[PDB]
RNA sequence: AUAGGUUUGGUCCUAGCCUUUCUAUUAGCUCUUAGUAAGAUUACACAUGCAAGCAUCCCCGUUCCAGUGAGUUCACCCUCUAAAUC
């Protein structure tokens, strides 16, 4: 079947495409500071500490799963018409038993009409925040997610901050989460800011979105210009596996394209800007020969 | 509030609590409703009491509890 | 019948534990005998007015 | 559930044997000084039933709680003598010792 | 009357500001007057009282062209620690309590509008499993009464008592009766 | 400065560094050690450095020490069942002794994590009450709800003074 | 503390401020003060509509079931809240009061028609 | 501008030192008065100078007139300059505990933005040196000359990270909580690097101060600690 | 604990005097039919019984 | 405590006292509004009015709530086990 985002092969490709820059991953945070500590280390001890830091970064860069938009909840538990007209406002009942997963938690609404129904996804999220507050989340939606404030954040090249705020505020399968992430990805594609997300946990999601919407041209161009040829070839391979019945996959099978030939196959077959892909690739080959 | 040793107020030594008037139909329907509601609530209470007793019994001599007891006794050995 | 929310929770737990049976949950009320409020009570357990 | 006595197992030194079938034992626990954060010995006296009168002053004994107190102050009984005074048997090797020197060499056996 | 009221940030890139303050903070040269070596732990409530400035106005109140606005990001940055992102307490810069509250609100608004950079941490997901197959979020099988349109229990509806029982109650409560009530309206009267 | 050698031993942080939490069976630990002899050196260090930590993590276990009563240092643990566990500690460093006792009679990390998770349930985040027990005093602290009249006056229609 | 007799009951303890009530659903000894010592907090109830026009009720259903199974009683407001939640049957008086209000509104409508 | 108080000479600036007979100018140096005293009449003045970039000094001057004493002290101070090493040009390299005569000084290295929470004279001298973040506690006799001498002595005898690396032949690796587990190498030995690790001292035999431990455990209760103050 | 013996004495004496001065049914449940009150205690019976 | 003032003809040391900070009550002088919280010095004596009823009679409740801080290691844990709710 078609690979999922959490498939091991896809995950390995996206992890290697993301990269791991320790300085960017552990950039100094602007927060309350404490006096640093110092240790005397040998070369072997320093290498071991660096390896442990690499493992910590790998944990930090774990990609969030990509989910489909949740279906709206429209379920009626009871219709007690005798209660109709006896109350003016609805009652929201949240079961606050501690040891229940939040997606298995019963949250219901008694409407003024007497209908006992299940709470909607938005109501569920607000109630869970009310009674199980999560650090970084707000009961009322922050105004940063409005279109004008998102434009400001993008103009400041703060896309990663936008995505962190989105992850903190919204559930992965919520409509708002998906819309904000897609808007950030579109801004990155339009303004060629892919390097902003490299060595972060959102690069894989951005790449997955581009691949599934067939707009990997800019990412491929950026990877070639940055001399990340292995990343570009793996991007074409992921495009082929995600679209095995497309013209690009068929052509690559036909002439037995491998390596850079896969990129040439994509540029000639299924690229919206194949000419400029070819130009950039040919420039890269000239530079490689000259060096 | 007053204790049983405090004297009764003189302004209510001649007080009669007259019972309220009844509506026969509403009275009868309400009696039946209370009967049915109390039967249902007693059934629910019995069910909850059974759950509580069952959880206590499982905690003491359940299969998980006995398995864990044998396990840690062995591990100690 | 069970009350609406309690019935919903029972069914949800059943489907969580893999059971797919369609029988409605039911509260048995045959063992709950509703005694008339004017039935004679236990006079042996009743108290007595204290002398004064 | 097995006993109403708080101290179930305790180790102490016999400090008195002037009562009949009763040994007066000194038990030390380590108590933290809240200010100095150093541990100091705190002493407590226990009366232990010693039916056979085998306890001598200075020996280290183990006391087991009685199911219920047999007297006002006798809430424990002599489970065993950990170290008889002047007749210590080394537990690691099983041989008699006098202080830090073997009375009987371990190699002899 | 300030010409920068509509666009306060202009004042911070005007040559007048550069001459007055240079590159140092607008509060750098301010000093509180107090007795003893330890100052009081709060600043004054306000330097401007009934449109009258006090003898030693605070850095914000001593300059009428300095406007505390969420768009005046550069002025707001001077009241936040660049190494910790923490807003200075009022005795640090000497601003009065009123202006300190206004600065705090303006800084919060600027951060909420994305105009002032602040550290946004990376958090873990709320849930461990993202399944939506539980009945709490899925559809519960409708009960027979819900399908049939009947009340959940039959006694939710009004049933007219037999005439014999009504007469028995009328005998039981002689002289203490209200007008008998019939079946109620089927819906709530509008 | 703080009195005595190794004053760090008399700090709560060091005392909480201890990693040995005895199972509930252990009631008494006796430590027989020798004041002189290289082969007992570790045992001496065990008395100097680790007994405070063990006692700190196990306040109800009776720890007693004995000096120069046997040729060899050793530990003995008395269990509630009546069993005795003997641990010979010649040639063993204090760290090795600590690891050995942790392995044979110490609670594992899984049990400790379970205990902390049980402790967590006692403080339900949804409860409202004093700061000593709860995160929030009142629902009015929750955004979207009606705030305190102390901080925001209510409209006249919601006050009894204007309803009576 | 030893009370003469008494029992556990799940009830509403009133907090908040003047003209701003808030309730904690608690299981407590019936003889204890309303806002005094309790055995466990089983939920909360905000009777004032929020910015979304909702009255928020939190119910620890597991612990409520536990305490009912341990012999705890219920106050009438708590029974009515549980009926509104669908956890219990609708209390008879909610039905009766609804019928009474229906009749009163019918009389008002008839007065308007008569006029 | 006033000094530490309205009527106090301490903390007042005297301006740049005069151009020296050697022919050097000192326009980048600032001078501060630390003490003025009547000698029974003449005046003895203790002043400190510094360029704010690690070069700083102090001197005594005795003269019948105050201005002559100021000039003498300033000119002699510029010719007795210490160089003070600064970690990242804002703080000291490590904590310094010293006792000069009967005056005890504890100095603590601090992160950026901490400020100068020190005796007022220490604040003045630190501003002259260029230290911006530090904590200091002065105990015993608060004698101004002894305080100045002890401060300069301790600050001049601080070991830099490069010195420690060369001495121990090992990498000095910095750990910052704000930077996570990332190891930052601040200094490496110029010569060869020792292949055997430092002994992993299970419990170091350091001399602790009860003041610091008491603060760390939360048993300090002083109503005067951690009070809000003007920027320094 | 200093003994409280007067309390025990009073409790025992009260128990004896209650068991020896027991009111009888003819006294407890007598009724004045004109006023419908219990002469023993003076409390009036509920209206619905009159 | 980031400390400061004060012993001497003068310097240093030791050492007390006081200053600067934050609360509570009372007193002087002064005082516009709105919301909220809190509110005899006194276990001294108390005018007056209220603070416990309910209910087909029996019972049940008035042993609670509310108050005060006089006295003062009956409050906490474990064992056992009444009365009480189910
Ligand atoms: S504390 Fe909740 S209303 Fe004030
Ligand atoms: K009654
Ligand atoms: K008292
Ligand atoms: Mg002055
Ligand atoms: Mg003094
Ligand atoms: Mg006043
Ligand atoms: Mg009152
Ligand atoms: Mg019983
Ligand atoms: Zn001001």
């Amino acid at each position: 079947k078609k690979p999922t985002f959490m498939d091991e092969e896809v995950q390995s490709i996206l992890t290697k495409m993301t990269g791991l820059n320790l300085q960017k991953t552990f950039k100094p945070a602007i927060q309350e500071l404490k006096p640093p500590t110092y240790k005397l280390m040998t070369q072997a001890q320093l290498e071991e500490a660096t390896r442990q830091a690499v493992e910590a970064a790998k944990v930090r860069l774990k990609m969030p799963p990509v989910l489909e938009e949740r279906v709206p909840i429209n379920d009626v538990l009871a219709e007690d018409k005798i209660l109709e007209g006896t109350e003016t406002t609805k009652y929201v009942f949240t079961d606050i038993s501690y040891s229940i997963p939040h997606r298995e938690r019963f949250i219901v609404v008694r409407e003024p009409s007497g209908t006992l129904r299940k709470a909607s996804w938005e109501e569920r999220d607000r109630m869970i925040q009310v009674y199980f507050p999560k650090e970084g989340r707000k009961i009322l939606t922050p105004i940063i997610f409005k279109e004008e404030n998102l434009r400001t954040m993008y103009s400041q090249d703060r896309h990663v901050d936008v995505l962190n705020l989105c992850f903190a505020q919204f559930e992965p399968d919520s409509t708002e989460y998906i819309k904000v992430h897609h808007k950030t990805y579109e801004d990155i594609d339009k303004r060629g800011k892919y390097d902003l997300l490299r060595s972060t946990r959102y690069f894989g999601g951005m790449v997955w979105y581009f691949v599934n919407n067939k707009k990997i041209d800019g990412l491929l161009i950026d990877q070639i210009q940055r001399d990340l040829i292995d990343d570009a070839t793996n991007l074409v391979q992921l495009y082929h596996v995600l679209h095995p019945d497309g013209q690009s996959a068929q052509g690559a099978k036909d002439q037995a394209a491998e390596g850079i030939n896969l990129i040439k196959v994509f540029a000639k077959t299924e690229a919206q800007k194949g000419a400029y892909i070819e130009l950039t690739l040919q420039t890269y080959q000239e530079a490689l020969s000259r060096h | 509030r007053k204790t049983r040793h405090d004297p009764l107020a003189k302004s209510k030594i001649e007080r009669v609590n007259m019972p309220p008037a009844v509506d026969p139909a509403e009275f009868f329907v309400l009696m039946e409703r209370y009967q049915h509601y109390r039967q249902t609530v007693r059934a629910l209470r019995m069910e909850f009491v059974s759950e509580v007793q069952r959880k206590v019994h499982e905690a003491r001599a359940g299969v998980l509890a006995e398995r864990k007891a044998l396990k840690d006794a062995a591990e100690h050995r | 019948p069970y009350p609406p929310l309690l019935r919903a929770m029972i069914i949800a737990e059943r489907q969580k534990n893999g059971d797919t049976s369609t029988e409605e949950p039911m509260l048995n009320v045959q063992r709950i005998r509703m005694e008339p409020w004017d039935y004679p009570a236990k006079q042996e357990d009743k108290g007595r007015a204290k002398g004064t | 559930v097995r006993s109403s006595v708080h101290a179930r197992w305790i180790v102490g030194k016999v400090i008195g044997t002037k009562m009949q079938k009763t040994a007066k034992v000194r038990v030390t626990r380590l108590v933290l000084d809240p200010y100095l954060l150093k541990y100091f010995n705190k002493r407590k006296t226990y009366f232990a039933h010693d039916a056979l009168q085998q306890c001598t002053v200075g020996d280290i004994v183990l006391l087991r709680a009685l199911p219920v107190p047999r007297a006002k102050h006798v809430k424990h009984e002599l489970a065993e003598i950990v170290f008889k005074v002047g007749k210590v048997i080394d537990p690691v090797t099983g041989k008699p010792c006098a202080g830090t020197t073997y009375l009987e060499s371990p190699l002899s056996s | 009357i300030s010409p920068y009221k509509d666009e306060p940030w202009k004042y911070l890139e005007s040559e007048e500001y550069q001459e007055r303050y240079g590159s140092r903070p607008v509060w750098a040269d301010y000093r509180r007057n107090h007795k003893g070596g330890v100052p009081p732990q709060r600043t004054r409530k306000t330097c401007i009282r009934r449109n009258k400035v006090v003898g030693n106005p605070c850095p914000i109140c001593r300059d009428h062209k300095l406007h505390v606005d969420f768009r005046n990001v550069k002025l707001l940055e001077q009241f936040v620690c660049a190494h910790t992102g923490i807003i200075f307490y009022a005795p640090y810069t000497g601003v009065c309590v009123k202006q300190h509250k206004r600065l705090t609100q303006a800084i919060q608004k600027a951060r909420d509008h994305g105009l002032l950079i602040y550290h946004i941490p990376q958090v873990e997901p709320r849930d461990l499993d993202f399944s939506t197959s539980h009945g709490a979020v899925s559809a519960t099988p409708p009960a027979p009464t819900l399908v049939s349109g009947d009340p959940w229990y039959p006694w939710y509806n009004w049933k007219q008592p037999p005439e014999r029982e009504l007469s028995r109650l009328r005998r039981l409560y002689q002289g203490h009766l209200q007008e008998e009530s019939g079946p109620p309206p089927e819906s709530m009267p509008k | 400065p703080m009195k005595g050698r190794f004053p760090i031993r008399r700090t709560l942080q060091y005392l909480s560094q201890g990693n040995v939490v005895f199972k509930d069976s252990v009631k008494v630990m006796t430590v027989n050690y020798n004041t002189h002899g290289e082969l007992g050196e570790g045992a001496r260090k065990f008395v100097f450095f680790n007994i405070p930590q063990i006692q700190y993590k196990n306040p109800w276990v009776q720890i007693m020490m004995f000096k120069n009563m046997t040729p060899s240092p050793f530990l003995r643990f008395y269990l509630d069942s009546g069993e005795q566990v003997l641990v010979d500690v010649e040639t063993k460093s204090n760290k090795e002794i600590m690891e050995h006792i942790r392995k044979i009679l110490g609670k594992n990390e899984e049990t400790l994590r379970e205990e902390e998770e049980e402790k967590k349930q006692l403080s339900h985040p949804a409860n409202f009450g004093p700061r000593k027990y709860c995160l929030r005093e009142c629902i009015c602290e929750v955004e979207g709800q009606v705030p305190c009249p102390s901080l925001v006056p209510l409209p006249k229609e919601m006050r009894g003074k204007y309803k009576a | 503390k030893a009370y003469r007799g008494g029992h556990l009951t799940i009830r509403l303890a009133l907090g908040g401020c003047t003209n701003r009530p808030f309730y904690r659903i608690v299981a407590a000894h019936n003889k204890c003060p309303r806002d005094g010592r309790f055995v466990e907090q089983l939920g909360s109830y905000d009777p004032l509509p929020n910015s979304h026009g909702e009255k928020l009720v939190a119910l620890n259903l597991d612990r409520i079931r536990h305490w009912i199974g341990c012999g705890a009683h219920l106050s009438k407001p708590m029974e009515k809240l549980l009926g509104l939640a669908g956890f219990f049957p609708l209390h008879p008086m909610m039905i009766t009061n609804a019928e009474r209000l229906r009749r009163k509104r019918a009389r008002e409508v008839l007065l308007a028609s008569q006029k | 501008e006033r000094g530490w108080s309205g009527n106090s000479w301490g903390g007042i600036s005297l301006g740049p030192p005069d151009p020296g007979p050697c022919g050097e100018t000192y326009e980048d140096f600032d001078t501060r008065i630390l003490e003025v005293r009547n000698v029974f009449k003449s005046i003895r003045v203790l002043v400190a100078v510094g360029n704010g970039k690690g070069a700083a000094g102090f001197s005594i001057g005795k003269a019948t007139d105050r201005m002559d004493a100021f000039r003498k002290a300033k000119n002699r101070a510029v010719h007795h300059l210490h160089y003070i090493e600064r970690y990242e040009d804002h703080t000291i390299f490590h904590d310094i505990s010293l006792r000069f005569k009967r005056t005890h000084i504890k100095m603590k290295k601090q992160p950026k933005g901490y400020g100068l929470r020190c005796h007022r004279a220490i604040i003045t001298i630190c501003r002259l040196i260029g230290i911006k973040d530090m904590y200091a506690k002065v105990s015993g006799s608060i004698n101004m000359l002894s305080l100045t001498q002890g401060l300069f002595r301790g600050l001049s005898r601080q070991e830099t990270h490069q010195q420690l690396a060369d001495k121990k032949g090992l990498h000095v690796v910095e750990i910052r909580e704000e930077c996570g587990p990332l190891p930052i190498v601040v200094a490496s030995p110029r010569g060869p690097l020792r292949k055997d690790p430092e002994p992993e001292d299970e419990v170091p035999d350091v001399k602790l101060d009860w003041e610091d431990v008491k603060t760390a455990q939360g048993m300090k209760r002083s109503v005067w600690s951690n009070l809000k103050r003007a920027a320094t | 604990v200093r003994p409280r013996l007067i309390a025990e004495l009073a409790r025992r004496v009260r128990a004896l005097r209650e068991q020896l001065n027991r009111p009888r049914d003819s006294q407890l449940y007598a009724v004045d039919y004109e006023t419908l009150t219990r002469p023993f205690s003076g409390r009036r019976l509920p209206v619905r019984a009159w």
